């Protein structure tokens, strides 16, 4: 199985612009990327990716309606600016599974204001002292993580 | 057939069965056939009444299982068959009333409402129209038809009552049916619904018959008047009444059993009129004289090594002269020296071969052609002087003093050890290292005891001599009596004592006899006590220096014969050791369950918190001595080697009898008061074995002497 | 090699007697052909292998073309000749061709022996793993018990092995599969695809898996564990004057707690026996019915043995009385009523044995032998097993025996029942007093002086093994061995569950079963809506779910046709129950028109339907406009975690899509994907000829015959020639459904019972 | 490489499922060892 397959079963061979979704799990990618999305794609919403052993976000189509996007369980380890200068309107982020050394990782993210949930689970970067703290006050415009803001509320 | 009918039935359907049986007056039991008929009769019902239903416009179609619509779920057909036979009837009477249908005038099995008509259902064993004609004529057209076959055959009154799906299910459970009678042997047992009311026939017939007329206890003329007594009269004492007139000279004379009845068994040996005992074993077993050679280790034939033996000592190889010490009684002495001479030119020759190059010498120095002809029988009967010979009895003999030297001689340490053992697996479970430790003590012990070289030996030759018999057949063969002994600093000598003639073994049969002479090399001279050596000529061959003591060799010659059963025995006879080390075994088992830790070195060797194990040995003076644990594992291992050697008919006679007085004299020592029928009979019965087998005779001597020291040691 | 088999078997009818046997001996009678060898066996096999091994060729090669491999001599040494042979029709050879060839020669296949022989592997890493201990020396008390000499993998009865086995290598010969077939698909299944690759004799496959299946049993002298296990390596465990410690390297509560629960739920209503023989064929223990493991153990516990009798199964013939298990040993006693004074003052006419009688006794782990007289017990002797099995066996003797002394003990009242509200005869209600005061028979029992003696000793009121025994009692240090002749007899089964011996006398009652509930350790899922309304709220949606996945087929099929019948199921009705009534009309008209919009506009989703399916038995209440209320958390009774999740999962329920299962109620399904092609994986056990049923003779018109690959290829409903076992030629059509004769029995029974009770 | 870990379930805190592992390992102390757990209490007294 290939991203190629997931694209035309999703799209059904149908015009791009024609799903707001898309579900990248258990698909092998070249090298640790995300193949087979055309920036021809004009209109999404929600996105998927697990078990896809991405290593870098490179590859990404301009995007100004996306609202999640959903990464786990792959050893990517870079600087996320690029999602600003990709899609600046992230509201729910999650790299729960990721890999991320220090919290220098993670400091790109200040540029983007839309963003309000942020998950990292079991990450390198979780085991220390006042992560919380500091992640909040490195991040003011977040208003959620992984769930334990204030309250708890669902997605 | 009823284990049958459970396993393949459902308890309901046995249920249902069982109940129109008891309606009927009909035992289930007494006709199973017709219970597992009914059976099948209601399961069929069942089955075609099964998951059909009628829609709301009244159009038959399936309805799913487990899935209810409400209440009704109205089924197609309506099962009338099972119930009642009051209830049946009311049935069919309301669904004829309620449909305004003719009431059948016989019960129905089913009904179908979307019909609206009375259904039966019919199986047999032949052919469906046939059955399905007989039916139709008994009931007529006021009800519909569906038969059903074993043989995947039916007739249906309509076509289209049953869907393809029902009639190929209900064929498919009758076509299992079928299958799992005939796997059961049941179908051609079974017998349908016509001959189900006739039952098993098995008459007798007139020889018979006649036979069990005749056959029939006293008073009785005929075996229906036996039949009419037996299941008529009723004994209410019977066996009271004959006891009150059985003559009161008939009891087991019960007597009670003291120390002073028993006596010692067979008198017979100590009385000196008698010959003693000679030496009956098949080979030298204390006086072996070992031509040993130091060998490198190598394994070779026979053959290469009694030639290698014999050319280290060229003495006794190339003696020619012999001086004969005594001919027995009937041997001939030219006979046997020349066959020994020819034994070792042929030994000694260059050719592998180990056949004798006479073949016509040995015929009659081994006696085969001193044999009688067979004539037919017609000749015997006219013939008046072929009578029948005599029975030959054995002689009845004395104690001798040969057979205690070697039992004692026998179990002593000898530098030199022959039994070696395959190895085992490593040992990782602490039992098993238990096992290892018991099992080194215990061959530490029983390796270096001469008998175990003696039990190697019979055993290494009788093998060579099955092999031999079973390569050669009709030829003359010589066999070495050989031997390997390893010494304590690991030379392993080769030892040769002696050469054995096999005459010709073409057996069809394991009984017959083959005959063997045996040349043994010996250091003892027989003078010093002739009477052990009445059956052996023996000749002076030379003599040998061991370390610097110069000592006599000589040759004893003897013609003997065995079977392929001794033969193959010879072989088996290993299993001495087994029987040597499970007692010893359960005994060092008896003192593990008194303290906990194991004794195996305690018991042996002693230890700083027990004395080593000490039985009773021997005796001295009338002095009994006790011995280490050691050398009552060697007494005992020497007494299964001899209960092998000296094992005949007489000895299996003579242990398995005296056992009843061992097992009394057991219950006398625990104070069980055992009390006998007749003595004197089992006296009798043991003593009658003990008239020419040495061990028979050295085991009643000991048996006398141990029951002797019993009863002056019952004084406490 | 075909054509050989016609060409030999053409030369052999070419002789007369070969066409007249043959046309003569059914296929059946085919067995008897077989054994009339001439039974000439070799006398003393040691001696004839030892003359072979000493020949020039004694080996017996079977003709082919593996001997071109090899020369007829090598290096000098004769291996194989070219004479005819007469015995075998083959050639000669010597074991030197046999050493050379595990020397050199072909080098064959290494995987067929990871699987094939599974079991002598795991043997071997049952030993391996072990972790051995101390030895004890001292004495070892061993009792002789009925003990599998090998583990099972499944154990079955010998014929079900045979038929199991047949249907596993011999895809050929497989006509019409029984009622085994489907209760073992899984192994079925499993040992096909393990055995599949392999090129070994089917012969020898055929014994290891009757060696795999089959159970063995033998008496064996054992002490401590019993288990398969242990009994392997009871040679070097056990011993007479020494133990060892050894540990090698469940279902059976769940099904005592099963039966348990079928036999109260039947016992309450009328006719029991029939409503307990549907609910046991119709329950499942995760795989299988419950004749899968009530089978495979022997006997067991007395609600089993009822069960078993119900069903059609074996069951060991001993008498069971509240727990005590009575074998007797002679005498005859009278069963006649008499009228008693009970030591309360009240007076009760119940059934007294008059005559002598002694019985083999056993309770737990305790042993021993009974003799009693009417109206009083004179012996029992026992040994010392465990403080509470020898209580319980002194009370339920004593109960037993109807010893006046017992009567006059009693000092409370007896009016109990069960847990059903049933009042039970005197003498169980006794037992029960006696088992819930047990020091109330025991103070005025009377004592009697220690038995002076080698061994036996005398144990007190309180179970020590304390002088100044009970009038009686005595406990000897020696080894009860009881219970021969297990012979189980012919046993017959009322409609109230108590079994029968051949005549009228009264074996096991209904109420033997001991009212103690536990905790069923798997997932005892049922098929009848009448049993799961006892239950916690868990085990209710767990059994709904069981019965939706089960037949998922017939519901998915119903899902097209989009009609409100699908909904009102009776199995959905236990679930209403635990639901709100104040909100559940408001959760079925979520459900309906979420299931509404699924099959509008969207494709299958299994997961969602069965999550959402079962909510909509209610009828729905709409908006006061009209439209569906929404919710995304269905709370369910109880609170806190009784929740299902709408969107992904929750605790009782969550399917993972990445590997495609299922998780109810904590526990893991496999369900392998959607779509009937996983419906037909399900179906990937089954058997060989399991969609085809039967119907009609030869029927020449399809020609000739057609095999198992090619049937598969005709459509629904088509007429076949297939040959049935070795032959039968028969006709047969493909099937439309699954077929489960059970379920047919029950059905008819109920309504004929529906019938006899509406004209009643 | 001391403890033996099963799964048992799932625990939900914000509507997300969390595994949940069951660490089991055998130790064995003294019963002096129990008094000086007992007395770990002090950490708050040394700290102060």
């Amino acid at each position: 199985m290939e991203m190629g397959r997931r694209i035309h079963l999703e799209l059904r061979n149908r015009t791009p612009s024609d799903v707001k979704e898309l579900v990248l799990d258990n698909s092998r990618s070249n090298e640790g990327k995300l193949e087979g999305l055309t920036d021809e794609f004009e209109e999404l919403e929600f996105l998927s990716t697990i078990n896809v052993g991405l290593t870098s976000i490179a590859n990404l189509p301009k995007l100004n309606k996306l609202k999640k996007l959903e990464l786990s369980d792959n050893r990517v380890s870079g600087g996320l600016e690029v999602l600003a200068e990709k899609c600046p309107n992230l509201t729910h982020l999650n790299l729960s599974g990721n890999k991320i050394k220090d919290l220098s990782t993670i400091e790109p993210l200040k540029k983007l204001e839309n963003l309000k949930s942020l998950d990292l689970f079991n990450c390198e970067v979780t085991n220390l002292n006042d992560y919380r703290e500091n992640v909040f006050k490195l991040l003011p415009q977040l208003t959620y993580l992984d769930g334990y803001d204030r309250d708890d509320k669902e997605a | 057939m009823d284990t049958f009918i459970t396993r393949n039935f459902q308890t309901t359907i046995i249920q249902k069965a069982k109940n129109t049986m008891a309606e009927f007056s009909e035992d289930p039991e007494l006709q199973p056939a017709m219970l597992f008929n009914i059976c099948v009769h209601l399961e069929v019902c069942y089955v075609i009444s099964d998951m059909n239903f009628l829609d709301e416009e009244g159009k038959a179609y399936t309805a799913l299982e487990g899935q209810g619509k409400e209440q009704n779920l109205r089924p197609q057909y309506e099962v009338i068959e099972g119930m009642p036979r009051t209830i049946a009837w009311m049935v069919q009477r309301s669904l004829a009333q309620e449909h305004g249908i003719e009431t059948p005038k016989y019960l129905a099995d089913l009904f179908d409402y979307k019909t609206k008509r009375f259904i039966e259902v019919g199986i047999t064993k032949g052919l469906a129209d046939d059955y399905f004609w007989k039916k139709k004529e008994k009931l007529g057209n006021s009800m519909e038809l569906m038969i059903f076959s074993y043989n995947q055959d039916y007739s249906l009154s309509n076509e289209s009552s049953l869907d393809e799906e029902g009639k190929g299910r209900v064929l498919s459970r009758l076509t299992e049916l079928q299958a799992e009678l005939s796997l059961k042997n049941l179908w051609q047992v079974l017998i349908g619904e016509e001959d189900v009311e006739k039952g098993i026939d098995f008459k007798l017939g007139q020889t018979i018959s006649r036979l069990r007329d005749i056959s029939v206890p006293a008073g009785f003329s005929n075996f229906e008047g036996m039949r009419s007594y037996i299941d008529n009269i009723d004994p209410k004492g019977a066996i009271e009444r004959n006891l009150a007139r059985m003559s009161p000279l008939v009891s087991v004379t019960p007597k009670k059993l003291t120390w002073e009845d028993l006596r010692p068994i067979g008198p017979h040996i100590y009385n000196h009129e008698l010959p003693e005992v000679p030496y009956n074993a098949f080979l030298l077993m204390s006086d072996e004289l070992g031509l040993a050679n130091m060998t490198e280790g190598k394994s070779k034939k026979p053959k290469t090594l009694a030639k290698e033996c014999l050319e280290k000592y060229s003495t006794l190889r190339d003696q020619t002269d012999p001086i004969l010490i005594m001919k027995s009684e009937k041997a001939n002495e030219n006979f046997l020296w020349k066959l020994w001479r020819d034994c070792v030119n042929t030994i000694s020759n260059e050719e592998m071969s180990n056949e004798l190059q006479k073949t016509n010498y040995a015929k009659w120095a081994t006696g085969d052609g001193l044999t009688y002809q067979k004539i037919m029988k017609e000749v015997a009967i006219d013939d008046e002087t072929m009578c029948q010979e005599e029975p030959k009895i054995p002689n009845k003999c004395r104690v001798a003093a040969w057979v205690q030297t070697e039992m004692n001689l026998l179990s002593t340490l000898t530098s030199k050890r022959a039994l070696d053992l395959p190895e085992i697996g490593p040992d990782v479970a602490p039992v098993e290292h238990v096992g290892s430790e018991r099992r080194k003590y215990f061959v530490n012990e029983i390796n270096y005891c001469k008998a175990s070289t003696v039990m190697m030996k019979y055993v290494l030759f009788h093998t060579s001599l099955l092999n031999e018999s079973n390569a050669s057949m009709g030829k003359y063969k010589v066999i070495p009596i050989t031997n390997r002994v390893v010494n304590e600093k690991g030379e392993s000598f080769d030892m040769l004592y002696g050469l054995a003639v096999k005459g010709q073994s073409h057996l069809r049969g394991d009984t017959d006899v083959v005959t063997v002479v045996t040349f043994e090399f010996s250091s003892t001279d027989p003078r010093v006590d002739s009477g052990k050596w009445p059956k052996y000529t023996v000749f002076r061959i030379g003599s040998l220096f061991v370390s610097g003591r110069e000592k006599s060799v000589y040759l004893y010659c003897r013609v003997n014969g065995t079977n392929k059963i001794q033969m193959k025995w010879g072989m088996e006879a290993r299993r001495c050791l087994l029987q040597s080390m499970q007692q010893m075994e359960a005994i060092v088992e008896q003192e593990s369950s008194i303290q906990g830790y194991d004794m195996t070195k305690a018991c042996f060797k002693g230890d700083r918190v027990n004395s080593p194990k000490t039985f009773s040995i021997g005796t001295q003076e009338g002095k009994l001595v006790k011995g280490s644990f050691g050398k009552a594992l060697r007494v005992i291992f020497t007494k299964c080697l001899m209960h092998y050697v000296f094992g005949n008919a007489q000895l299996e006679g003579f242990s398995a009898e005296s056992r009843r007085l061992l097992l009394l004299i057991q219950a006398l020592k625990d104070r069980k008061g055992p009390w006998v029928f007749d003595l004197e009979g089992m006296y009798s019965g043991i003593e009658e074995c003990i008239s020419n087998n040495p061990w028979v005779i050295q085991s009643a001597y000991w048996f006398n002497e141990w029951l002797g020291f019993e009863k002056e040691g019952s004084k406490v | 090699m075909t054509l050989a088999k016609i060409e030999l078997l053409k030369q052999l009818l070419r002789d007369n007697e070969a066409k007249t046997v043959l046309k003569q001996t059914t296929v059946d009678q085919y067995n008897i052909i077989r054994k009339f060898n001439t039974s000439r066996i070799e006398k003393n096999p040691s001696l004839r292998m030892k003359w072979a091994m000493c020949s020039n060729f004694p080996l017996a090669l079977t003709k082919g073309d593996m001997a071109n491999r090899i020369p007829l001599e090598y290096k000098g040494i004769q291996l194989k000749t070219n004479a005819e042979d007469i015995g075998t029709k083959g050639q000669m050879c010597s074991i030197a061709a046999v050493t050379w060839w595990n020397t050199y020669g072909p080098i064959g296949d290494t995987e067929g022996f990871e699987r094939v022989y599974e079991s002598f592997f795991l043997r071997k890493m049952r030993l391996d793993n072990a972790t051995w201990g101390r030895i004890t020396f001292g004495p070892v008390e061993r009792v002789r018990k009925r003990v599998l000499l090998n583990p099972l993998t499944k154990e079955m009865p010998p014929d079900e092995a045979s038929n199991v086995i047949m249907e596993i290598l011999f895809p050929k010969e497989a006509g019409i599969p029984r009622e085994s077939t489907w209760i073992h698909r899984e192994l079925i299944k499993e040992k096909r695809e393990k055995l599949k690759g392999t090129m070994i004799t089917p012969i020898v496959l055929a014994y290891m898996l009757e060696r795999e299946l089959v159970a063995r049993r033998r008496f064996l002298p054992v002490a401590g564990a019993t288990s398969a296990e242990f009994i392997e390596m009871l040679h070097c465990l056990q011993g007479e004057n020494w133990r060892q410690i050894y540990h090698p390297g469940s279902r059976s509560q769940s099904m005592i707690v099963a039966c348990r629960k079928i036999i109260r739920r039947s016992i309450v209503a009328s006719n029991p026996l029939e409503l307990a023989v549907e609910i046991a064929n119709k329950t499942v223990i995760d795989t299988e019915p419950l004749k899968s493991c009530l089978a495979a153990i022997d006997g067991g516990d007395v609600a089993c043995d009822i069960i078993r009798a119900a069903l059609g199964l074996k069951i060991r013939q001993r008498q069971r009385f509240g727990r005590l298990e009575l074998k007797r040993i002679s005498g005859r006693g009278f069963k006649n009523d008499e009228e008693i004074l009970i030591g309360n003052g009240t007076i009760q006419k119940i059934g007294i044995w008059d005559g002598e009688e002694e019985f083999h006794v056993r309770c737990g782990e305790c042993r021993g032998i009974l003799k009693k007289s009417k109206m009083k017990l004179e012996k029992l002797l026992i040994n010392s097993a465990k403080k509470e099995d020898m209580r319980d066996l002194i009370i339920l003797c004593m109960v037993f025996s109807q010893d006046t002394r017992m009567f006059q003990g009693v000092r409370g009242e007896i009016n109990f029942l069960n847990r059903a509200g049933q009042l039970l005869s005197p003498m169980y209600q006794l037992q029960r007093y006696f088992l819930n005061r047990s020091n109330d028979l025991f103070d005025q029992w009377g004592y009697e002086e220690s038995p002076k003696a080698s061994e036996l000793h005398g144990i007190n009121e309180s179970m020590n093994a304390s002088d100044y025994t009970l009038k009686g009692v005595v406990v000897t240090r020696n080894v009860i061995d009881d219970f021969s002749s297990t012979e189980t007899e012919k046993v017959s089964i009322t409609k109230n569950l108590s079994l029968i011996k051949r005549t009228g006398e009264v074996i096991m009652g209904a109420n033997d079963v001991s009212e103690l509930e536990s905790q069923a350790q798997l997932m005892i899922t049922y098929d009848t809506p009448k049993m799961w309304e006892m239950g916690t709220t868990k085990e209710l949606v767990q059994n709904t779910y069981q019965w939706v996945l089960k037949n998922l087929v017939t519901l998915k099929a119903q899902f097209l046709l989009g009609k409100e019948d699908m909904f009102q199921w009776d199995a959905f009705e236990a679930f209403e129950s635990i639901i709100p009534q104040k909100m559940a009309g408001q959760y079925s008209g979520f459900a309906r028109a979420v299931l509404k919009q699924m099959r509008d506009q969207e494709v299958m989703k299994t997961d969602q339907f069965i999550k959402l399916l079962p909510f909509c038995f209610s009828p729905p209440k709409l908006r006061s406009n009209g439209e569906p209320y929404q919710f995304l958390k269905l709370v369910l009774k109880g609170g806190g975690e009784n929740f299902i999740e709408v969107r992904k999962g929750s605790p009782l329920f969550s399917y993972n899509p990445q590997t495609e299962v299922l998780t109810i109620c904590g526990r893991m399904m496999s369900l392998k994907g959607k779509i009937e092609d996983e419906e037909r994986n399900r179906s990937m056990g089954n058997a060989v000829l399991a969609g085809f049923l039967v119907s009609g003779k030869y029927d020449p018109d399809l020609g000739d015959f057609k095999t198992i690959e090619e049937l598969e290829k005709l459509k629904p409903g088509e007429k076949a020639n297939i040959l049935l076992y070795q032959g039968k030629p028969v006709k047969v059509v493909k099937r439309k459904r699954y077929s489960a004769l059970s379920n047919d029995i029950s059905q008819g029974i109920k309504r004929q019972r529906m019938t006899v009770e509406s004209m009643g």
